[PDB]
């Protein structure tokens, strides 16, 4: 199977809902694992760019590739060990890093597809139509959905607007690009970034590469830029069946600020991002990473410096724990643009029954 | 409609009425069971020939029952559910008798535009299904319920009168990895003995129990993590009728401190009728239990009530056997169980 | 020497800082103590009538009595063992029932008096003047102040009133009585009762003894009592240097309720109750009593039923604790009736530096 247990850093007295560590350096691997999965795992382990949306697409692509490479054996049938393989892959993924609802949905869809086609049809003809179908699905629930979202944004966003964004959600970046080049509008895009992740920075860079006026913002200096700000979009990850946004980093604070100061908050989301599972706080299900990211002085990601920090077990009780994903409130984000055009966050799972 | 038609065919109606009036029957579940039994009796014995007429008769009976007792919501609800069950089957039948498109499961424009079988067995089966549903609620809650409470968190419990809430608590407490401190509000004129019993049970279960008087809620509120209601009846917009005394104030306090307010009840307690008035549905208790003597107590007019009504603004979560729901969503659940015409009888 | 150790019931996990234990039935003491102090202590320990206002007066009276009875020894001066005696008395009081702010103030005053007259004067001339002075002081800062407060209230009350009241505060009783008798207005009195002490019941009884239209309610029954009703009055114990209401049990919740249902709250206080001690929660210093008060099953105080509960020590892991003194929020009460006619509670220590 690989490597299990034996990890640095304590279990911690505060916040221990999920397991904290997993394979990063490859040693003794099974002689049946597809390299693309391994590469993906390697990437995710230390990624800066992707967040929720592109990850799922990547996964889908990988799956497609696997299917293309797969052929029906003489002894075992098409539906004999494929499911087992999928399960193994899932387990590997989980071991690497906790997964999203979209991925789960995709898995479910795949499972359904497996059941649908009966093991009697010609093998070459089977996968030919399968990969086409999967492509079609991808086009529909992602690209077309993105387009729909863009169009929704278009009718709502006024002439000459100031937008404040967080994270590295691809859809928002696409929207901003559209605003810049295709429609041609006056845009002021303020992007906020945190210590361990340089997603905001990346977004800013991307904007620059197009030709947009960008203000770089931080958590320490928030109130100075608001007091002027008209419209705020948040980096969406998943909407729960209560009306709460399970999202990345200090978006909740921003939302609170928005609520305090005049204008309501807006959220752009996909039709398949919705979850039937329910939770109402950050303590419920936390996504964790290694405290090794916050040791060095900032500036850039790879530095390797000698200074003062570099003790987790050496000094007299030192805990340096952080959270990657937090909870955003219910009443504060009201706007939701999805595959079913219009709706609010109070409307929690009306689209879930409609599918 | 009087009881002239039902005298030798069905006699148990009078007994049911008696049970309702003098409070011989206790606990909403029991009432529901009784109602189910009555329905079964009606079905097995009576004659129909026509279907619409039968439906009308059923409606009339329901109305009569309501008139006999308004605080028995479960009774009403069960009847409504049965009617709904009947109705769909009837609709299906009509389509075959005659020999349609819809965007969703139900359509609004179908009301504006102009639209013998073995249904008895189906009706019988419906009752059985309802009974089964009534039987187990806690098994469909615990998979969602034991995910919210965490280590070193403090719970606050108004209304320990409900049998479901205690069970829910117990299930959470079972887990060895989970540890929590329990603060229990008493409720003086209606809930005291029950509260004491609850406390005793908690002690037996080997959990840290804190018995708190009704005045000492404010001082401990800086440490309070979650709020759970022992409600008796659920409604359309979100508002709930709680199982007697000391719920409203606590809820208000929670709202003030922005403490999360949970609610555990079930869909058989859920009603498709609106609580337009607090005064109409909420029944009041007894003056004798509070203070002794009678001649000076003519001057001392004491006010005491059984049931309590809490606005939907304070409560946010309604976990049932199906899953976790909101006050902004529960209406749809009711619709999925009780049909459009079945609301007014 | 006294008595030490041996405490009934469980000590609990939370709220452990102040004394809650002690002499209930006397056994072996020092053969020099004046019995009036002992009797007072016995009374205070098992009291159901007193509430902040009369206790201090009673203490003063006791002191006066002691002074009257006091005889100077032939050898030592007037103040040599007197201070020791006083200390012993204080210790006894604390053992019985913790000292209030008013009591502390009284003690301070006594100390000042002691300092004022140095040991040189004869016995019968000094104490003659002392007792008169003390009486004068009592007349000045207490009764007259109360009268002033009453008169202020008189002008403050309008036409057509419906009032909800709480506590065994003597001033409030006086006020209500005054309203009933000498004002002859359309006054309605609604009473709220508490579990630790039957104060509400006493108030009701007093009202009956005058002949007033009385509604009688509890802490739980409040959602239906409003459904016309306007004024809300509370009885305060002491106001701290912060400005927060440091008073008895069921007040804060009532105040909150009042705030919620439109109409604000008015509280009465004396111009001596103010303290220099700084605290912002009930956890700091609290009047905690034995769990014997929460044993009787409703109806009346002397009933004694063998129902369901009647054990504390034998029960494994069971904490039955109750609090008597609470700290109410600052912003919720608007009206404060003191020696300077009318003022806000945010003044805090405007009279403390004034002395």
């Amino acid at each position: 199977p690989g490597i299990s247990s034996v990890i640095p850093t304590v279990l911690e007295q505060s916040f221990d809902n999920s397991s904290l560590i997993s394979v990063k350096e490859l040693l003794l691997n099974k002689d049946l694992i597809h390299p693309s999965i391994l590469l993906l795992t390697s990437h995710l382990a230390h990624y800066k760019i992707v967040g929720s949306i592109p990850r799922c697409i990547a996964m889908l692509e990988v799956f497609q590739i696997v299917i293309k490479d797969y052929q029906t054996p003489k002894g075992t049938t098409l539906s004999r060990n494929l499911t087992s393989y999928l399960s193994h892959q899932i387990d590997l993924l989980k071991k690497a890093r906790p997964l999203s609802v979209t991925m789960g949905n995709a898995i479910r869809w795949l499972k359904q597809e497996i059941s649908l086609i009966d093991p009697s049809t010609p093998d070459k003809a089977a996968k030919k139509d399968l990969c086409e179908k999967i492509g079609q699905f991808a086009k529909e629930k992602i690209e077309l959905a993105d387009q729909l979202i863009i169009d929704n944004a278009s009718t709502q966003i006024e002439e000459s607007t100031t937008i404040v964004t967080y994270g590295s959600s691809k859809v928002l970046t696409e929207l901003l690009l559209h605003n810049a080049i295709s429609l041609k509008k006056n845009i002021k895009v303020i992007v906020v970034d945190s210590r361990p992740l340089f997603e905001g920075r990346k977004m800013a860079e991307t904007l620059r590469n197009a030709g947009v006026n960008v203000m770089y913002a931080l958590i320490t200096s928030l109130d100075t830029i608001f007091n002027d700000v008209d419209y705020v979009f948040l980096g969406a990850h998943s909407i729960l069946s209560n009306g709460f946004l399970y999202s990345r980093a200090g978006t909740a604070m921003l939302a609170m600020s928005a609520k305090r100061r005049n204008i309501p908050v807006l959220v752009c989301c996909e039709s398949l991002k919705f979850s039937q599972r329910v939770q109402l706080d950050s303590v419920t299900f936390n996504e964790l990473a290694d405290p090794n990211d916050l040791v060095n002085i900032d500036y850039e990601n790879p530095v390797e410096r000698r200074g003062n920090k570099g003790a987790l077990l050496n000094q007299f009780i030192k805990e340096r724990k952080f959270e990657k994903k937090k909870l955003a409130m219910e009443n504060k984000p009201k706007g939701n643009k999805i595959g079913g055009k219009k709706g609010s966050e109070g409307e929690s799972k009306d689209a879930s029954n409609e599918e | 409609h009087p009881n002239a038609a039902t005298s030798d065919v069905n006699v148990t109606i009078d007994t049911f009425v008696a049970k309702l009036k003098r409070r011989q029957v206790q606990g909403s579940y029991a009432i529901a069971l009784e109602t189910l039994q009555l329905l079964m009796r009606f079905i097995s014995a009576a004659r129909w020939n026509h279907v619409n007429d039968l439906i009308e008769q059923i409606r009339d009976l329901g109305n009569s029952l309501e008139k006999a007792h308004p605080t028995a919501f479960s009774c009403g609800n069960v009847i409504r559910r049965i009617l709904a069950v009947l109705r769909d089957e009837v609709e299906e039948d009509t389509m075959s008798t005659t020999v349609v498109a819809e965007p969703l499961i139900s359509s609004m424009f179908n009301l504006l535009q102009k639209p013998k079988t073995d249904y008895r067995q189906v009706a019988i089966q419906g009752i059985k299904d309802l009974i089964d549903e009534i039987k187990n609620i806690d098994e469909g809650i615990q998979q969602i319920a034991i995910d919210l409470i965490h280590d070193h968190e403090i719970l606050l419990t108004p209304t320990p009168d409900s049998k479901t809430v205690l069970k829910f608590l117990i299930t959470a407490r079972e887990r060895s990895n989970r540890t929590f401190t329990v603060l229990v509000t008493e409720g003086f004129p209606n809930n005291t003995k029950n509260a004491h019993e609850f406390a005793k049970k908690l002690a037996q279960h080997n959990i840290e129990t804190l018995v708190v008087p009704d005045s000492a809620v404010f001082a401990l509120m800086s440490r309070v993590g979650k709020v759970i209601i022992g409600t008796k009846a659920v409604f359309v917009n979100g508002g709930t009728i709680s199982s007697n005394s000391g719920v409203s104030s606590v809820c208000e306090c929670a709202r003030e401190f922005r403490t999360p307010v949970f609610a555990v009840a079930g869909l058989y307690k859920l009603s498709p009728l609106y609580p337009f008035d607090v005064e109409k549905f909420v029944e009041f208790g007894g003056s004798q239990r509070i203070l002794p003597r009678m001649d000076p107590r003519k001057r001392l007019d004491t006010v005491n009530q059984i049931t309590d009504y809490v606005p939907p603004e304070n409560i946010d979560i309604y976990i049932t056997n199906v899953g976790g729901f909101n006050p902004s969503f529960i209406y749809r659940i009711a619709w999925d169980n009780y049909k459009q015409i079945d609301v007014h009888l």
